[PDB]
RNA sequence: AGGGGAUCGAAGAUGAUCAGAUACCGUCGUAGUCUUAACCAUAAACUAUGCCGACUAGGGAUCGGGUGGUGUUUUUUUAAUGACCCACUCGGCACCUUACGAGAAAUCAAAGUCUUUGGGUUCUGGGGGGAGUAUGGUCGCAAGGCUGAAACUUAAAGGAAUUG
């Protein structure tokens, strides 16, 4: 696993946690 | 110290002068400076030939001052002087080592060609550099004829000579061996010329 | 570890310097990294000069020559055997032949 | 396909060194004088190191060979040595001398039979 | 200067930076934040007592190949369960 | 050095460098010992009877060994006007 | 060269030397009465002026500022101090 | 028996150098241990550590090991010989014969006053070698030798009674800490102190002296 | 900026001492630089040593003798008591009979020996041995 | 958000290749590439080398400024000036040799003047993961940035070099 898309990957988990969670508020 | 008729007598100048030993080289390196008598037109370095003759002199009395003369040794790996070093080999002790030096001479005491000297003359610091090399590992004095720009690492006693010349090696090696015999009993009395004509220490072709 | 003192390249004191495109690939190369050679040709040839000679009005009136400079990637420099991969002491050595 | 082993090459380098006097051009002799002066163990052996000795001999006719030094050749070696011209050529032929040398030898206060002259800048 | 501030009025950057990095360590850390009382299931004791609650086999790692014989247990002062390992040839029978 | 009642307790004093008064170990194989034959009239090697210089392995290996040893050669008088003070 | 008089160095080695690295630092720059084509009144002009400096004959110019040592009115003539 | 092929020893079996405290003062190379044996006839060996080192090839690893020997006199010299070798034993000896030719003195002193016989160093001393640095500091009498096994061994094989020892650096590298402490007892002797400011006349070394039954010819 | 004088001037003799030097020369030449040297000079661990003088700060040329393993400053001028000398020349120097460590004192600047026997404490300055 | 939009060209289309190819290759092609007015504030933003000061070795080249040669060169024949040559000097981008010294080494004139440990000063690190994650705060239109844990897990991870 690349370092670069490692980042990109959580970056998009963090971007659709921070939809879950201001949907679920 | 010495009495002195050790002076530059002005035929011994006229065969410094006659071999050019005064011209120096293009590039003097900073150990060498005080051997430069001003530089030329055209970019030739003086050396100073009475401080070439004082040198010579303190050479030849360090070599009088080795008790057996077949532990002073005297290396020529240029062809310029391997003539010269054979004859100063002839009228000294001198073991002499004319051309390759074969590593391991001073070390690995178990070689052919393993000599325990009290003292190394080289003709170039740079060509002979690996008998310089060698002699720092077992403590041995290095006298060496030197130019301007050859190296002083681990030499003693320099020369301050045209290495480039065979005429100028030719004739530094002979006045050497001139005077070691002179300072002990072999040239009796100082004042009159040797014998022997400084030519017959000059390599010759082919 | 650190291949080189001059990086890959032939740059200190700028930063940034400007790219170039491989004559090969049209790879992107920061001009002081990339491997340049002068093409000096004949525009015909080694061997059809005799013919031209025979054959045109003018004689031997100028044999032009062709220039170009190629730059080339790394990568296409190395794989047309125009730098050929040298030893540790060999890669120091900056002379062109 | 007949590159001589250093054993063979050896051998004769030493018989060349000790015994080059009795040593002839002729292989014949000279393996009829390895019988005598060398104990070798086989005859294929002896012929091969008599014919590596005739062939240094008969480069030994041509100019000295290098490695090799017998009595013959060294003595005619320091003849060659001792060759001492009738005149010198440190000697003076009528001593030209530019400014900076005459200033040296007049700093060292020697008087010379000096000659100055002037170089082309 | 080999970095940190040697003058004789530095008294409080030097402490103030000892402070700062103290907190690199892992035992200081630790220390200071309190986690064995606050974050172990023993809350800072040497021991602690418990119930059995079940007899484990745990498959003990690679490259070892064996049925380690433990035990769940809720502890008696937290509710925590934890697993405890029953150290002899047997004693699990003694266990129950 | 000497414990209380004399008795100088060193198992060898070393000599020391000429040029620069370093002590030269027994392991400073590049150090070297210099033995100028003094002359009495009429130019004669008078054997046995030497002006010596010690000279550190490290003053060699700079290259400083022949300025040096002009220096201390000209001090003791065996030189005349080779080395020079100020430069 | 491990020993020298750094007290007593040679005028040579001085004069190489920058103004400011001699062993007491000075300047190398100096003044100069100049004579002018008009009239015989003495001015003294700064080696490195940086001014255009003018008489009052040929009150014009006697130097011209340079990146350096000035240059004089190519009509006087000058004498050192 | 032994027939010397140097200078050196050829003088040493003549009975003409007979401490080995002039080869220490004159610098004088040893190129043959049997100068040693003779001029240190008392000197005891120890094995430090045999370790085998390995070589990939072709076909497995070849392995030697390698032996570090330590040898002294209780009385102020030491050598240190490290020898790799395909067998123990041979290993063993030829690190024996190394450790002897580099026997060096130490400079042992007084840790306050001046009572009695040395019985520490002169100075504190450092030496280094890889990532170690062996640092040894004077220490007052009955303190011991405060070092681990390996350096206290070379310690009491030189003859020091007290020492503070400092170390940093992988220690665990036995043959990188036992040459790093090499070292600083070897510097014992390199460190200039006031009482050895006095001038000293220069002698002239037995190579010289006796270059007549020198050089045999 | 140069912030301590006698830190140059020590370092400038350590690096000459070091690479064999006969001589120094050392700029500007502050009074307690001056102070330092005549207390390395007492005990001989220099020679002579002369004062140029500019018109700005003077310089000095020192002469070595060789006899110097290091010189050093102890920056920052640490107070020191009566009582905590003997931890300094503990940390400082090599042995206990010889090399000195250098403090000023209200007595003046003075080696560690002539402060025990004058029973005065101050400040660090430095060491040598 | 305007303008511009030749070119190349994340997306997309399409032709191939291949087991597959939603990749490399081919032809197009929106955004973008450019500009104006605002944002953003991040890069292997690297010399992976904080800044200021001092000292320790030799060399030649080069850029900018200066100083000095009864030094060349063109312009009237040479004045000068320019350009060039030589010798110095300050400042700069670098380079070469050597290893004093340093380093684990690679290597390094600084990465030297360090257990013989202190010139001034700022920032940062403390086994590998979890994790630059979660949480709170703050900035931002957004993308995101700055600040930034723990529970838990683990005997290695890693650096440089050697032989294969
Ligand atoms: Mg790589
Ligand atoms: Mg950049
Ligand atoms: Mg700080
Ligand atoms: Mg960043
Ligand atoms: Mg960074
Ligand atoms: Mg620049
Ligand atoms: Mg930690
Ligand atoms: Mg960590």
């Amino acid at each position: 696993m690349r370092a670069k898309w490692r980042k990109k990957r959580t970056r998009r988990l963090k971007r659709k946690r921070r939809k879950v969670r201001a949907r679920s508020k | 110290s010495l009495p002195a008729t050790f002076d530059l007598t002005p035929e011994d100048a006229q065969l410094l002068l006659a071999a050019n030993t005064h011209l120096g080289a293009r590039n003097v390196q900073v150990h060498q400076e005080p051997y430069v008598f001003n530089a030329r037109p055209d970019g030739v370095h003086v050396i100073n030939v009475g401080k070439t003759w004082e040198k010579l002199v303190l050479a030849a009395r360090i070599i009088a001052a080795i008790p057996n003369p077949e532990d002073v040794v005297a290396i020529s790996s240029r062809t310029f002087g391997q003539r010269a070093v054979l004859k100063f080999a002839a009228h000294t002790g001198a073991t002499p080592i004319a051309g390759r030096f074969t590593p391991g001479s001073f070390t690995n005491y178990i070689t052919r060609s393993f000599k325990e000297p009290r003292l190394v003359i080289v003709t170039d610091p740079r060509s002979d550099a690996q008998a310089i090399k060698e002699a720092s590992y077992v403590n041995i004095p290095v006298i060496a004829l030197t130019d301007l720009d050859s190296p002083s690492e681990f030499v003693d006693v320099a020369i301050p000579c045209n290495n480039r010349g065979k005429h100028s090696i030719g004739l530094i090696w002979y006045l050497l061996a001139r005077e070691v015999l002179r300072l002990r009993g072999a040239l009796v009395d100082r004042t009159q010329p040797w014998s022997i004509m400084p030519d017959l220490y000059f390599y010759r072709d082919p | 570890p650190k291949k080189r003192a001059s990086n890959g390249r032939n740059k200190k004191g700028r930063g940034h310097v400007k790219p170039v495109r491989c004559v090969n690939c049209s790879k992107s190369i920061p001009k002081d990294k990339a491997i340049k050679r002068m093409a000096i040709r004949n525009i015909v040839e080694a061997a059809a000069v005799r013919d031209l000679s025979e054959a045109s009005v003018y004689p031997e009136y100028a044999l032009p020559k062709t220039y170009n400079k190629l730059h080339y990637c790394v990568s296409c420099a190395i794989h047309a055997r125009i730098v050929r991969v040298r030893s540790r002491e060999d890669r120091k050595n900056r002379a062109p032949p | 396909g007949r590159v001589r082993t250093k054993t063979v090459k050896r051998a004769s380098k030493a018989l060349i060194e000790r015994y080059y006097p009795k040593l002839t051009l002729d292989f014949q002799t000279n393996k009829r004088l390895c019988d005598e002066i060398a104990t070798i163990q086989s005859k294929r052996l002896r012929n091969k190191i008599a014919g590596y000795t005739t062939h240094l001999m008969k480069r030994i006719q041509k100019g000295p060979v290098r490695g090799i030094s017998f009595k013959l050749q060294e003595e005619e070696r320091e003849r060659k040595d001792q060759y001492v011209p009738e005149v010198s050529a440190l000697d003076l032929s009528r001593l030209n001398v530019d400014n900076q040398t005459s200033d040296l030898v007049k700093s060292l206060g020697l008087k010379l039979p000096l000659s100055v002259i002037n170089v082309s800048a | 200067g080999k970095g940190k501030p040697r003058g004789l009025n530095s008294a409080r950057k030097l402490r103030v930076h000892r402070r700062n990095n103290r907190w690199a360590e892992n035992n200081y850390k630790k220390r200071l934040l309190g986690t064995a009382f606050k974050s172990s299931p023993f809350g800072g004791s040497s021991h602690a007592k418990g119930i059995v609650l079940e007899k484990l086999g745990i498959e003990s790692k690679q490259p070892n190949s064996a049925i380690r014989k433990c035990v769940r247990v809720q502890l008696i002062k937290n509710g925590k369960k934890v697993t405890a390992f029953v150290p002899n040839d047997g004693c699990l029978n003694f266990v129950d | 050095m000497e414990n209380d009642k004399g008795q100088l307790v060193e198992l060898y004093v070393p000599r020391k460098c000429s040029a620069t008064n370093r002590i030269i170990k027994a392991d400073d194989h590049a150090s070297v010992q210099i033995n100028v034959a003094k002359v009495d009239e009429e130019g004669r090697a008078i054997p046995g009877e030497y002006v010596t210089y010690a000279l550190s392995g490290y003053v060699r290996s700079r290259g400083e060994s022949d300025d040096s040893l002009n220096r201390l050669a000209q001090n003791d008088g065996l030189l005349k006007n080779v080395w020079s003070y100020s430069r | 060269v491990l020993v020298q008089d750094l007290l007593h160095p040679t005028a040579a080695s001085e004069a190489r030397k920058h103004k400011l690295k001699t062993l007491v630092q000075g300047p190398r720059s100096y003044f100069l009465d100049v004579k002018c084509p008009g009239c015989l009144n003495i001015t003294t002009v700064f080696s490195h002026a940086q001014t255009a400096v003018t008489c009052e004959s040929c009150s014009t110019i006697l130097c011209t500022p340079t990146g350096g040592k000035a240059k004089l009115s190519e009509g006087t003539s000058f004498r050192r101090k | 028996g032994w027939v010397p092929v140097t200078k050196l020893g050829r003088l040493v079996k003549a009975g003409k150098i007979t401490t080995i405290e002039e080869i220490f003062l004159h610098s004088l190379p040893v190129k043959e241990f049997q100068i040693i044996d003779t001029l240190l006839p008392g000197l005891q060996d120890e094995v430090m550590n045999i370790k085998p080192v390995q070589k990939q090839t072709r076909a497995g690893q070849r392995t030697r090991f390698k032996a570090v020997v330590v040898v002294g006199d209780s009385n102020g010299h030491v050598g240190l010989g490290i020898k790799t070798a395909k067998e123990v034993a041979g290993a063993i000896r030829a690190g024996i014969i190394i450790a002897k030719l580099s026997v060096i003195p130490i400079r042992r002193g007084y840790w306050g006053t001046n009572l009695g016989q040395p019985h520490s160093l002169a100075t504190k001393t450092t030496g280094k070698c890889g990532s170690v640095t062996v640092r040894l500091i004077p220490a007052p009498r009955g303190s011991g030798i405060v070092a681990s096994p390996a350096v206290k061994k070379l310690l009491q094989l030189a003859g020091v009674e007290d020492v503070y020892t400092q170390s940093n650096g992988k220690t665990r590298t036995l043959e990188n800490t036992l040459k790093a402490a090499f070292v600083a007892i070897g510097n014992t002797y390199g460190f200039l102190t006031p009482n050895l400011w006095a001038e000293q006349p220069l002698p002239v070394s037995p190579l010289d002296i006796y270059s007549d039954e020198a050089s045999a010819q | 900026t140069r912030s301590s004088v006698l830190a140059d001037a020590l370092n400038a003799i350590n690096n000459a001492e070091k690479t064999g030097k006969r001589q120094v020369l050392i700029r500007p030449s502050s009074k307690v630089i001056i102070k330092f040297l005549q207390v390395m000079q007492k005990h001989g661990y220099i020679g002579e040593f002369e004062y140029i003088d500019d018109h700005r700060s003077g310089k000095i040329v020192v002469q070595l003798n060789g006899r110097l393993n290091k010189c050093g400053v102890i920056s920052p001028r640490f107070n020191v008591k009566i009582g905590d000398i003997e931890k300094w020349t503990a940390n400082l120097l090599p042995a206990r009979q010889f090399g000195y460590v250098i403090l000023t004192t209200s007595a003046g600047i003075m080696d560690h020996e002539e402060a025990r026997r004058k029973h005065v404490s101050g400040k660090i300055l430095g060491f040598v041995y």
